[PDB]
């Protein structure tokens, strides 16, 4: 019955939050917890995807800790994204449910990468790895490979404490005090501008609906207390702005409507926006700083909106980013230049970073498998320091690779001239990356099937999928000699292994190295190479 | 001209008048005569 409650979203979201918070409850028995978890699941199923946005935001801060409480939310997200992947992935969206906003996709990306990094750093826990055996795969399938996030930076964030950096303990420059005074006067100028827009005059008499305290008096007579209490936040903000290693340099030495109207028409450079949203995040960190100074006295009822400035809603984000952009624009106009990485859209894409991390982990795989051959050859150690890396690789990356490149195969094979997928085609660089990953995995498993053991079937299946994904035509015509040489070396090695196997069967050998090559061929090589030939011919 | 506070609590009552014998059409804003006027030929049909 909760399916169509788009008109009581406030109540539905409040109920969802209450049930989740109760799930995270001490003095709570296992049966009670299971009941709460089942209720939350069932509600999430029938509730529309747009409705869950806030819960997804909260989970983005909860789950990455990967504590005991992270089990149920992971399953919740798995099922939600499995059923609503059309909502996020497809541009048209899911029928009758619309499409994703963009902020939802940002949250999804953050959740993906937080879980990925946390699991990589954490030690093997068969329970946790099994709960993420349903894995980040639903998240990735829901996320478009071409999704480019408006904001691309480093969180540098960690119960939850928003802490700015403040130089108040140190003296404050007198030139800076002059700046604060100019800024406060020009803020009063925008304040009279705001009264001119609201069309209500200053009222020296008190009146309830204007609620204009008689203190309303032109700057010629304002009492100090109001002025300096308006000023102190300005002092704090400018001090913090400079404290965050941002150099302020007034270009030239100096000797009624606000002359710089805030004009949204002016396009702002991408760099300059990024600083604007960061300084707005600093304003929101001061906001959460005073809210926390207040709360710590209360000790409970954490104000719900206290969350990352990027995660929270744009409209609330709007005021702070507007103030930041205004202050910046004022600085540049006056000449008070405030100064001190946009990877193009292709680099900003999700698949790009995913493949980058996969290639990095392939390099790590080369490293610790080589160490494994060294140790097994002589001085065997049962410690296996890279145990965590081996487990992460085999358990998480291989199924994730399989699912991702089984779902998004068309995006990599599609070309602008010829498009298989409903929407989007991979960049030549992403095609190069997938080709390099395939060749690297083949080299890694070359003559090491036994060393990989039970993960070898997973390796072979991932290789099949990657082969079906490759666009060899594009990669070979327009691709780096490194990628082309890797693929050629794959072919040469396959040949050589075949000739050695074939002569062994010729019984020039006894028919160990020959047996190990034979099993490698039969298990991995002929299947993968046959698949690649079939895909090429198709 | 009130672009400032463009949203208006008031309601705008536009009146339309036609003389079916002279073919003359005129308009009122809030009881104030507008400058716009139209002249149409006889036997013309017009729908509000």
């Amino acid at each position: 019955l909760f399916a169509g409650t788009e008109h009581r979203a406030i109540m539905v979201d409040s109920m969802l939050h209450t049930v989740y918070r109760l799930s995270r409850g001490r003095s709570l028995t296992k049966a009670q917890r299971d009941v709460i978890e089942d209720c939350l699941m069932a509600l999430c199923r029938y509730i529309r995807p747009s409705m869950l946005q806030h819960l997804l935001r909260r989970l983005v801060f909860d789950v990455p800790i990967l504590n005991e409480f992270a089990k149920m939310p992971l399953k919740l997200l798995t099922n939600h994204y499995e059923r609503c992947w059309k909502y996020y992935c497809l541009p048209t969206g899911w029928a009758n449910f619309g499409v994703t906003s963009e902020e939802e996709l940002h949250l999804t990306r953050k959740l993906f990468w937080g879980i990925f990094d946390s699991l990589a750093h954490k030690k093997y826990d068969q329970e946790l790895y099994r709960m993420a055996m349903p894995c980040l795969c639903a998240i990735a399938g829901a996320l478009p490979p071409d999704y480019v996030d408006a904001s691309y930076s480093s969180k540098a964030e960690k119960n939850f404490d928003p802490r700015p950096v403040e130089t108040l303990n140190v003296i404050i420059p007198e030139k800076l005090d002059s700046f604060i005074n100019k800024f406060a006067e020009y803020t009063h100028e925008k304040w009279a501008f705001d009264k001119i827009q609201n069309n209500w005059s200053y009222g020296e008499n008190v009146d309830e609906e204007l609620k204009t305290h008689p203190m309303l008096r032109p700057y010629k007579t304002f009492s100090e207390k109001d002025k300096e209490i308006y000023r102190w936040p300005i002092k704090e903000s400018l001090k913090a702005m400079i404290a965050w290693e941002w150099t302020i340099e007034k270009a030239r030495e100096g000797e009624y409507n606000p002359q710089p109207p805030d004009l949204s028409g002016v396009t702002l450079s991408r760099e300059l926006q990024a600083m604007a949203e960061q300084l707005a995040e600093n304003y929101h960190n001061t906001w959460g700083r005073k809210k926390k100074q207040e709360l710590e006295a209360k000790g409970g009822g954490t104000h719900p909106l206290l969350v990352p400035y990027d995660t929270l809603t744009a409209k609330e984000k709007a005021r702070d980013r507007e103030k930041a952009q205004e202050l910046l624009k004022f600085l540049q106009m006056n000449g008070y230049a405030v100064t001190r990485l946009d990877t193009s859209s292709i680099e900003k894409r999700f698949a790009f970073g995913f493949l980058q991390q996969l290639l990095r982990w392939m390099d790590i795989s080369q490293e610790f498998i080589a160490h494994l051959e060294a140790v097994v050859s002589s001085g065997r150690v049962e410690k296996s320091p890279h145990e965590q890396e081996i487990k992460f690789f085999a358990k998480i990356l291989l199924p994730l690779i399989n699912q991702y490149f089984t779902n998004h195969c068309l995006y990599f094979l599609s070309t602008p001239a010829k498009v298989l997928g409903s929407g989007g085609h991979a960049s030549n660089k992403e095609k190069e990356m997938i080709t390099s990953l395939f060749c690297k995995l083949a080299a890694l498993v070359r003559h090491r099937v036994s060393l990989f053991g039970t993960d070898a079937p997973a390796v072979v299946n991932c290789l099949h999928i990657l082969a079906r994904s490759l666009d060899a035509r594009t990669v070979m015509k327009s691709g780096p000699e490194i990628v082309k040489a890797g693929l050629r070396s794959f072919f040469e090695s396959a040949s050589e292994d075949i000739e050695k196997m074939v002569e062994n069967l010729r019984l020039g050998k006894v028919s160990k190295g020959v047996g190990q090559n034979l099993t490698y061929t039969t298990v991995a090589l002929l299947p993968v190479l046959t698949t690649l030939f079939q895909h090429i011919a198709q | 001209p009130g672009q400032q506070g463009r949203i208006s609590h008031t309601d705008l009552v536009i009146g339309c008048l036609v003389d079916l014998a002279t073919g003359l059409m005129t308009f009122t804003a809030n009881g104030k005569e507008s400058n716009t006027f139209f002249q149409v030929e006889p036997n013309t049909k017009l729908f509000p």
